[PDB]
């Protein structure tokens, strides 16, 4: 027929932060953790307990990273 | 609605309108300024200027005929305009000066008087029209050294070079019966102009037009015809678009229609949904602006112009309406393509529903001379209520995000950055 | 940073309670006669801080002679701050004469505000 | 805010430098402060142990501490007076409050 | 196809960074273990182990 | 001339003008700085970090 | 306008390092600048994280520039750095005087 | 910061001398060639530094076509050392072209500062 009004909603929000722009930057920034946690495992390689816990347990890229140095040739 | 027929070699197209009051039949060609060459560009201006001569067309006003002509990249179009009840004076007149008897209107002493005044008319075109010798010049420099690239009027330097040959020549080579639709608009039918257009045996020339060896591509650019003497800051920037017969061409105008057009000193255009104003209007960075779609056979362009009086803070106008850009690929909301939807369904409806039945002459031969035939109002509307979110990211993600563009500039423009500023601007880094 | 609508609103169900009007009204008295603005000549509305936007139009929306009695008595406030006294008392401002005058302007603007952002997180029902 | 938060950084900085400095003068009550505030740092439940050990330089606080705490307690007050340049900076954009709380653009004093 | 290639590794700049970073970190590590084999070979019986070796025989 | 007529950019324009070939390479190239940058900032900052951890004369006297 | 600009230390910034408008035909001399203040850079943190192992009597100097040169892990490589680096911080410094010497930058605006 | 007064009073005492004009000049147009401005598509009078209030009026005074010319030539010599080229040989200046042209607006600059500063300085003779 003919449209006399509007029928709305306004939805969610706090200022500029929207929910739809929530749903809509949900993802890239799920990627956005995972590069920066990426960027962790850069940036505490050489640290021991991150190695002995974490970067050594790579199937290939295990034994890479520690030594066999024989308990015989360090004075500590 | 539209009806299209194929006679002996002339495609004849109708909008038949039983309420109005003028009729308007004419011919319609396919080989605007993208048929030329560099050095004789400005032919189709000199035709449709010999064509609207002042003894071409007070032969037309004897009859009561009003001419008139059209000149574009694909398509050029002839059309006389008349009363209901005169179609066949139009139809004669049209045959028998333009069609046949050609040799009256390239009379010297009318060639020199008609190049004079289009060589007067392109001179205050070029330096006192700014915001379309920039577009001119946007489409100039997004498809350089491809037959896309050349300015509708011509150019000063190549219309001073034409003689009568020249424009003979081309009418050889283009003004033919497989190169044309009869158009007949306003309340003629179609089997009157059929019946008339077989009841004079009316045939324009026997040929095939010259195929051209490239096609139009996109070469991102820039162009600065900067001048400190000008009040305002002129910019059109654009990306490659769509081409008309693509899937994506309401895509691409519903894609402008959601950042709009906007005027400062207008009341009700400061107060549009676009999340463009929210940002340009605290510091008054702008005076207009018009975001397009222009779409041609080979190519496309998708863009903005602007002018500006704000010279100081021109890359912040650029910056903040390519960060708006560049929420079509992220975050491009449901309410924007509804409110675009409807603006779009409204401007289509004023551009193809108007009064004028010399507008309508012009949208139906360029769109039955392009794809054969024309998509009714109906059917584009059901095509722009189809869009959704996805076809928009999808369509951005494709044309816009991390694109090169091409930029002309006149003016004020020492303020615009450069093009690897506004290039890097294409695309934010995710934030 | 509670704007004036919320304000409004609880003021409004206060004052139209004849419980709650009749317990809590004295004691804003008393607190308006304590707080001791009067005392410097100035009106509450001159107290409210500038400096947003809501309060910038509502200023440049107030009348030319409102605002030269306003900057007038803010002014004085100052002067009289920099002496470590305060008016005679003849010159504070009197009950009748503490009058909400920016109040209409700042509901104003405010109503335009949030009519603003709840247009622009505007959601169609299609 | 931004003015009141680069406070809030120079008066975390200041804690800091005064501490470092009370540690370097190996007083009794300095070097056990230095402990209990170190080991304060233990707490942390997997990286706890080696951010406490990388802070001594050692296993408790010793020489390398004390160099350390000195290098330290001489090079943060020139953050803080990087930091206070800063304040200056945060401040003179909108100018100083008054006690009454409104707009002192009205009259002005140099 | 350089079409998919740019969609998934060049359009969004998170899985960029992130690609950069995951190859810092594979390349530190196999770079290390490279330069260490080509400077102990090439130093072949002048290391350590090679001395003890020959002094345990 | 002109200004409708723009000059010869033939001798440095790329015959095959795919946007995803050249983009790709040249994010190729930054990314291959950008891994290159990163592994030899994460081994710059653990340079001077580890030179903060112990000293061998106290790790003899542990 | 952009935050970039309207920040009080962005800028600052910006208005130094990212927006300055630079002559377009100034040669790999006027990179002398940008180097010599990466020099001091270097200066500064290798000479910091060496004063954490140094001590500065005359009985103890050069025996803890040793202590830094042998068993303070990559000492060698602060100590190498801070010595080369402030050998290559006046050869840098030394151009740039050449080149304002050479090109006229002494001259009457600075 | 030499004069160009000075530059002109001892450069028109060489060229109005008969014996050193035909020895000093050959060695100034070969020291003029060797310069190698004109390579870059430079006329001298677009070498003069421009960051004085005698060059400022000289250039306000210049005409306006002058100007157009020297702001080409001045933009067309950064394009060319950008790239590190040269001009190629058909775009050089010549030697006919060379023209002194913003010398008599310096000149007169010049004279118009030195007699201000010589009226500053008057002392009347009583
Ligand atoms: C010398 C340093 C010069 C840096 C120049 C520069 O950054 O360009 C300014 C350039 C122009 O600014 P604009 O166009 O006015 O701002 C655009 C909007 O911000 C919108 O721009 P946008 O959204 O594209 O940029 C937002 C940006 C903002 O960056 C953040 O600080 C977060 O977010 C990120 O870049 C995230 C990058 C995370 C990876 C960094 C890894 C480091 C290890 O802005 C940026 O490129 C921001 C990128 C930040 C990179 C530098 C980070 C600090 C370096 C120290
Ligand atoms: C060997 C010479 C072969 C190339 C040649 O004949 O050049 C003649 C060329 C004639 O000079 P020109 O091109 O008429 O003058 C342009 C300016 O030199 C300025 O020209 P530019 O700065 O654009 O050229 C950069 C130049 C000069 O670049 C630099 O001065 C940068 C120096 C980087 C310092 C890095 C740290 C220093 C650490 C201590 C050492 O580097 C090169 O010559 C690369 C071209 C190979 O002389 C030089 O290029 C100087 C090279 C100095 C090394
Ligand atoms: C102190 C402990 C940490 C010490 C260690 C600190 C690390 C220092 C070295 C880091 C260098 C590597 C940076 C991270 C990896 C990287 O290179 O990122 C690449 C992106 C490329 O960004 P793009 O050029 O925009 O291309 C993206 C493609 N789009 C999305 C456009 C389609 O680029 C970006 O997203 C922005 C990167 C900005 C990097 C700034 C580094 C500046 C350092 C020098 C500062 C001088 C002053
Ligand atoms: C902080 C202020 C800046 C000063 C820092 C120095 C910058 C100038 C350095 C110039 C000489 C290089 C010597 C560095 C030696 C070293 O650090 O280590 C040597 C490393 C490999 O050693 P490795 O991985 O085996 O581990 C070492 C400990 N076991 O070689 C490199 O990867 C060189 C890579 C250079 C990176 C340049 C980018 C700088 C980003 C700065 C971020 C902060
Ligand atoms: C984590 C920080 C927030 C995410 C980044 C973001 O969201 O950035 C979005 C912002 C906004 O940018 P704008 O000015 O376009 O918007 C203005 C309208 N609000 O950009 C910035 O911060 C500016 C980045 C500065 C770049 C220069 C840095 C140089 C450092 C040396
Ligand atoms: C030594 C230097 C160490 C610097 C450490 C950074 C301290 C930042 C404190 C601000 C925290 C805050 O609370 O800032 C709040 C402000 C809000 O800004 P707003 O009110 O404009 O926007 C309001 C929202 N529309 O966010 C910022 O400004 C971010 C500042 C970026 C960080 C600065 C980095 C560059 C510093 C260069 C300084 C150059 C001067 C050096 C001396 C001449
Ligand atoms: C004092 C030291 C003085 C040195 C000054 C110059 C060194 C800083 C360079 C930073 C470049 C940058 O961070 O740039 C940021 C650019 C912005 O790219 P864009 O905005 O052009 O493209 C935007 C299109 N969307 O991201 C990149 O390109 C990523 C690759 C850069 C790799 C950086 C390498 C780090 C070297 C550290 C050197 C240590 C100093
Ligand atoms: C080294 C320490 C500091 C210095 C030199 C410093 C300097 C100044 C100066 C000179 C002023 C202006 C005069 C004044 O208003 O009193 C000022 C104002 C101010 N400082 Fe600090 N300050 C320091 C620490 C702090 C701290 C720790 C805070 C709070 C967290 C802080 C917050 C403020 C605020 C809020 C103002 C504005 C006060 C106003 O004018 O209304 N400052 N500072
Ligand atoms: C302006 C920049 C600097 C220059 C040019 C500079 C120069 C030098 C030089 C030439 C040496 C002697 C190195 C040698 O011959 O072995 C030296 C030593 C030293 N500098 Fe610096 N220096 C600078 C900054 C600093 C700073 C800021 C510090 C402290 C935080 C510092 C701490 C030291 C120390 C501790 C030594 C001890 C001896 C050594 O380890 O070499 N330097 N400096």
């Amino acid at each position: 027929a003919y449209t006399s009004h509007l029928s709305s909603k306004t939805g969610l929000h706090f200022g500029r932060l929207s929910l739809r722009s929530l749903t809509a930057y949900a993802p890239n920034l799920m990627l956005w953790g995972g590069a920066s946690m990426l960027g962790l495992f850069v940036f505490t390689e050489g640290w021991p307990k991150f190695q002995d816990t974490l970067y050594k347990k790579i199937p290939l890229l295990g034994p890479t990273l520690e030594d066999h140095t024989p308990p015989e040739d360090k004075p500590n | 609605a539209e009806v299209t027929q194929l006679s002996n070699g002339i495609v004849v197209a109708t909008e038949h309108n039983p309420s109005a009051h003028t009729a308007s039949v004419g011919v319609v060609f396919g080989s605007g300024a993208a048929n030329e060459n560099p050095y004789n560009n400005g032919v189709s201006n000199l035709w449709k200027n010999i064509f609207l001569s002042k003894e071409n067309s007070a032969v037309a006003a004897k009859e009561g005929l009003a001419l008139s002509s059209n000149i574009s990249r694909d398509f050029q179009s002839y059309i006389v305009s008349s009363l209901p009840g005169s179609t066949d004076k139009s139809l004669d007149f049209l045959n028998q000066s333009f069609i046949q008897q050609k040799a009256n209107l390239l009379s010297s002493s009318n060639f020199e008087a008609t190049k004079k005044s289009v060589l007067k008319q392109v001179q205050d075109f070029e330096e006192n029209d700014h915001p379309n010798r920039v577009l001119e010049h946007l489409h100039s420099t997004a498809f350089q050294n491809t037959p896309l690239s050349l300015p509708t009027r011509g150019t000063l330097e190549s219309l001073e070079n034409l003689v009568v040959a020249d424009l003979e020549s081309f009418a050889n080579n283009h003004f033919l019966n497989s190169n044309a639709v009869v158009v007949g608009t306003g309340n003629i039918k179609h089997e009157d102009l059929v019946n008339s257009i077989e009841s004079k045996n009316l045939s324009l020339q026997t040929g095939t037009k010259p195929v051209l060896k490239k096609k139009a591509a996109f070469l991102g650019s820039e162009v600065r015809l900067r001048d400190d003497t000008l009040p305002k800051a002129w910019i059109s920037l654009a990306v490659e678009g769509e081409p008309v017969n693509s899937p994506n061409y309401f895509v691409a105008k519903l894609a402008a229609q959601i950042f709009g057009s906007y005027n400062a000193f207008e009341p009700a255009s400061r107060l549009q949904g676009i999340k463009l104003l929210d940002n340009i209007q605290e510091y008054q960075l702008c005076d207009n602006f018009n975001h397009f779609s222009l779409s041609y056979k080979d190519s496309g362009l998708w863009g903005f112009s602007t002018a500006t009086r704000n010279v100081t803070m021109i890359d912040d106008l650029i910056h903040f309406t390519l960060k708006q850009w560049n929420r079509l690929t992220i975050s491009v909301t449901d309410t924007e393509v509804e409110r675009a939807k409807s603006l779009l369904k409204l401007q289509l409806g004023q551009l193809y529903e108007s009064g004028n039945p010399v507008n309508d002459a012009n949208l139906l031969g360029a769109e039955v001379l392009i794809k054969g035939s024309k998509l009714s109002l109906g059917e584009a509307f059901k095509k722009i209520d189809a869009i959704t979110v996805k076809d928009v990211k999808a369509w951005a993600g494709k044309r816009l995000w991390d694109q090169d563009i091409a930029i002309a500039g006149t003016g004020q423009i020492e303020g615009l950055l450069d093009y690897m500023r506004i290039r890097s601007d294409m695309s934010m880094m995710r934030w | 940073p509670q704007s004036f609508t919320s304000i409004a609103r609880i003021g409004d169900y206060i004052l139209k309670s004849p419980v709650l009007s009749k317990l809590c009204v004295p004691v804003a008295n008393q607190f308006i006669n304590l707080a001791g603005y009067k005392k410097l000549g100035l009106k509450f509305d001159d107290l409210i801080a500038e400096e947003n936007p809501i309060m910038q139009t509502a200023l440049r929306r107030l009348p030319e002679d409102e605002s030269y009695a306003r900057a007038y008595r803010i002014i004085r406030a100052h002067q009289t701050e920099l002496t470590h006294h305060l008016l005679p008392r003849n010159e504070w401002i009197k009950a009748q004469e503490d009058v909400p005058y920016l109040l209409p302007y700042i509901l104003e603007a405010e109503a335009a505000a949030k009519e603003k952002d709840e247009l622009d997180n505007i959601e169609v029902s299609k | 805010v931004t003015l009141w938060n680069v406070g809030v950084i120079i008066f975390i900085l200041t804690i800091a430098t005064a501490f470092l400095g009370y540690c370097c003068v190996y007083g009794q009550m300095s070097h056990w402060g230095a402990t209990v505030i170190t080991n304060l740092f233990s707490a942390i439940p997997f990286v706890g142990n080696d951010i406490v050990s990388w802070l001594w330089g050692g296993f408790s606080v010793s020489n390398p501490t004390i160099q350390r705490f000195f290098a330290l307690h001489y090079l943060v007050p020139f953050i803080i007076a990087a930091m206070v340049i800063m304040h200056l900076m945060a401040l003179h954009i909108h100018g100083s409050s008054n006690p009454l709380g409104i707009t002192g653009n009205l009259d002005r004093i140099p | 196809s350089f079409s998919s290639l740019y969609k998934t590794f060049f359009k969004r700049n998170a899985v960029f960074v992130g690609t950069i970073f995951a190859g810092a970190f594979v390349f530190q590590t196999v770079f290390d273990t490279a330069i260490t084999s080509w400077y102990e070979n090439h130093n072949k019986g002048k290391l350590w182990k090679d001395v003890k070796a020959r002094i345990a025989a | 001339k002109s200004t409708y007529r723009t000059p010869n950019f033939d001798d440095v324009l790329k015959e095959n003008n795919d946007a995803d070939k050249g983009r790709s390479y040249a994010y190729f190239m930054v990314g291959a700085m950008g891994l290159l940058s990163s592994a030899g900032a994460k081994s710059t900052v653990e340079t001077f970090i580890s030179s903060m951890t112990a000293t061998a004369d106290v790790l003899a006297m542990a | 306008m952009a935050f970039r600009k309207s920040n009080v230390y962005l800028s600052l910034v910006n208005s130094y390092i990212i927006d300055s408008p630079q002559p377009s035909s100034i040669n790999y001399w006027w990179n002398m600048g940008s180097l010599l203040g990466l020099c001091l850079v270097i200066q500064i943190v290798t000479g910091i994280f060496m004063a954490m192992h140094y001590s500065s009597n005359i009985e103890l100097a050069f025996s803890s520039v040793e202590h830094i040169m042998r068993d303070v892990h990559n000492g060698y490589i602060l100590r190498y750095l801070h010595a080369n680096g402030a050998s290559f911080f006046f050869m840098v410094m030394f151009m740039h005087m050449a080149k304002g010497l050479y090109y006229g930058s002494y001259r009457s605006p600075r």
